[PDB]
RNA sequence: CCCCGGCGAGGGGAGUGAAAAAGAACCUGAAACCGUGUACGUACAAGCAGUGGGAGCACGCUUAGGCGUGUGACUGCGUAC
């Protein structure tokens, strides 16, 4: 029984979050939560809140138990980018992209 | 004799040239104007 | 030649040159095409680079900027620019020689009698301007899609046919090439065919 | 036992019961075609190499089916010379089944 | 009568990109590069339908040469012997016999040696 | 309405609806571009990256059919528009 949680429009680039996502791909949720606790990354805090929210969905909506859950699927897709203007020297302007990402965690006992 | 059965005479409605519509048409990329010079230009050509 | 009436069962003599000539498809096609062109309204226009609202200011200088050279924001290459060959209100009506027009009607009329699509009656009228009567009358004659041509345009017959979709009445002088072809049957009174012969010499 | 015959400007090494694809023969489907032009017949260490064709050697076959081969695309292209043309092609063939190899 | 080009343009761009399946990088993704790759592929295919007939004949000749020298004669004298013996087996078949039927190939060498001697 | 969360954002249920993969960043939702999964290839190998030949593997078959599909070791030729 798969269970999904998502964080859409997370204020972080997908390239930075993917560094944390591949740390927990395939691990048991108990072991994954410890990995995210001691990963000195801002994305580790974002992924942890999505992971534990997927755990809550699995136990409250699907009645699953925490002891058997595993991170079967996790991926980070690119979200919409916010365009910003940054002035540079000699009157030139640059367009700054504040990238976002969609974080998706899928836990399952099977 | 219906509106969707009348046909023009054979050879009375020749199709016009369409310049610059690809290689297969035979008139692409120059419209039969050669390469350069006054006569190849838009509005080019000498008076009578 | 004789045109047998449908009800009186009497023949009606007509000119062989008008109702018995060959079918000139090339001639009829040109007249039919020209008639459709005459119906075109041709009311349309776009804006050239001269009519597009905007300024004649050069968007950026000729050299140095590193961009493709531009001379006007109205250029047809640009978004919101003008149309290169913007249309104007034009007239699509063609010229048809008088003899080519009349020559096409004869070829159409002679083709109708060859297809038995021309029905000749001595008279055709209804008492009151009520479409129910006319619809009943055509059902008696086994007619649904028919062009009715009369000598004198009666108002009752005109009003009774106004709401019938596949039916229309017409004066003897009001016939046109595409109407004679568009309808499955053509019903002409004995007076109308007489007036048509004088029209077509 | 196998034999070598020539058909359609090419030669084939076939054996009994084998299906071989040849060029288009003007023979209806299901008919029997004879190849009296046999170049060689080998039968268990007993080989018959023939001057022109093996004397008496005949191969009987059954026209299985006609058809057209896979479509090949012909692309001609001259760079910088404003010239290119394309053309498809499907070659007609005739499948025959070797019914008998007569020495 | 304005004509929007969107539907037919996408159709012919897909037709090119479909023929470019399996090409590396942009050659299977972007139309400008895929179109050149497809044209070049057609040129090579036309050229190689002629080269295929040369490469296979070159392969048959090499195999015949090997099998002939196993019987004590070179490819040159072997081919000349067969023509003097009026044998008209082509090189595709000779190379086929040389691999799958040694004894029949030896019989051909004997026939060729006889026409020379 | 319930659950996770910061009395957040966001999400999972429930419910509405013909449809919620119509949820307001809302008809359809192409392409570039970016990912996850699977099959195959790839760490002694030199170049317009394909093409001709071609093993092996995977898979669909049919079924002893010996075909199809994906991949492509190795090899001939090959300097984009
Ligand atoms: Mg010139
Ligand atoms: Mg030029
Ligand atoms: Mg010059
Ligand atoms: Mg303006
Ligand atoms: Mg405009
Ligand atoms: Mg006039
Ligand atoms: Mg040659
Ligand atoms: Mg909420
Ligand atoms: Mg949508
Ligand atoms: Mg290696
Ligand atoms: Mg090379």
């Amino acid at each position: 029984m798969e269970t999904i949680a998502k964080h859409r429009h997370a204020r972080s680039s997908a390239q930075k979050v993917r560094l944390v996502a591949d740390l927990i791909r395939g691990k048991k949720v108990s072991q994954a939560l410890d990995i995210l606790t001691y990963t000195n990354k801002k994305a580790a805090v974002l992924v942890k809140k999505v992971l534990e929210s997927a755990i809550a969905n699995a136990e409250h909506n699907d009645g699953a138990d925490i002891d058997d859950l595993k991170v079967t699927k996790i991926f980070v897709d690119e979200g919409p980018s916010m365009k910003r203007i940054m002035p540079r020297a000699k009157g030139r302007a640059d367009r700054i992209l504040k990238r976002t990402s969609h974080i998706t965690v899928v836990v399952s006992d099977r | 004799m219906r509106l969707n059965t009348l046909s023009p005479a054979e050879g009375s409605k020749k199709a016009g040239k369409r310049l610059g519509r690809g290689i297969g048409s035979g008139l692409g990329k120059t419209g039969g104007r050669g390469h350069k010079g006054q006569k190849s230009r838009s509005g080019g050509g000498v008076r009578r | 030649m004789e045109l047998v009436l449908k009800d009186a069962q009497s023949a009606l003599t007509v000119s062989e040159t008008t109702f018995g000539r060959d079918f000139n498809e090339a001639l009829v096609h040109q007249v039919v095409v020209a008639y459709a062109a005459g119906a075109r309204q041709g009311t349309r226009a776009q804006k050239t680079r001269a009519e597009v609202t905007g300024s004649g200011k050069k968007p950026w200088r000729q050299k140095g900027t590193g961009r493709a050279r531009s001379g006007s924001i109205k250029s047809p290459i640009w978004r919101s620019g003008g149309v290169t060959f913007a249309a104007r209100p034009q007239d699509h009506s063609q010229k048809v020689n008088k003899k080519m027009y009349r020559g096409a009607l004869k070829s159409i009329l002679s083709e109708l009698v060859r297809q038995d699509r021309l029905i000749v009656v001595e008279k055709f009228s209804v008492e009151a301007p009520k479409t129910k009567l006319l619809a009943q009358k055509l059902k008696d004659m086994a007619l649904e899609d028919v062009l009715i041509i009369t000598g004198e345009l009666d108002e009752n017959l005109f009003l009774a046919a106004r709401n019938l979709h596949k039916v229309d009445v017409r004066d003897a002088t009001g016939i046109d090439p595409v109407s004679l072809i568009a309808f499955d049957k053509v019903v002409m009174t004995a007076d109308a065919v007489k007036q048509v012969e004088e029209m077509l010499a | 036992m196998y034999a070598v015959f020539q058909s359609g400007g090419k030669q084939h090494r076939v054996s009994e019961g084998q299906t071989v694809r040849l060029e288009k023969l003007d023979i209806a489907t299901g008919e029997t075609v004879e190849f009296a032009e046999v170049l060689m017949i080998a039968n268990g260490e007993e080989v018959k190499i023939g001057v022109p064709f093996v004397d008496g050697g005949v191969i009987k076959a059954e026209v299985v089916a006609h058809g057209r081969g896979e479509k090949v695309k012909i692309v001609k292209f001259r760079r910088r010379k404003h010239y290119r043309k394309q053309q498809g092609h499907r070659q007609w063939f005739t499948d025959v089944k070797i019914t008998g190899i007569s020495a | 009568a304005r004509v929007k080009r969107g539907v037919i343009a996408r159709a012919r761009h897909k037709k090119i990109l479909k023929q470019a399946k399996g090409y590396y990088g942009a050659r299977s993704r972007v139309y400008r590069v895929a179109f050149q790759a497809v044209i070049k592929a057609g040129q090579y295919a036309y050229r190689d339908r002629r080269q295929r007939k040369r490469q296979f004949r070159q392969l048959w000749i090499a195999r015949i040469n090997a099998a002939a020298r196993q019987n004590g004669i070179s490819y040159s004298k072997f081919i000349n012997g067969l023509k003097k013996a009026s044998v008209e087996i082509d090189r595709k078949i000779l190379a086929d016999i040389a691999v799958f039927d040694k004894v029949a190939f030896t019989a051909l060498v004997e026939k060729a040696k006889a026409a020379l001697a």
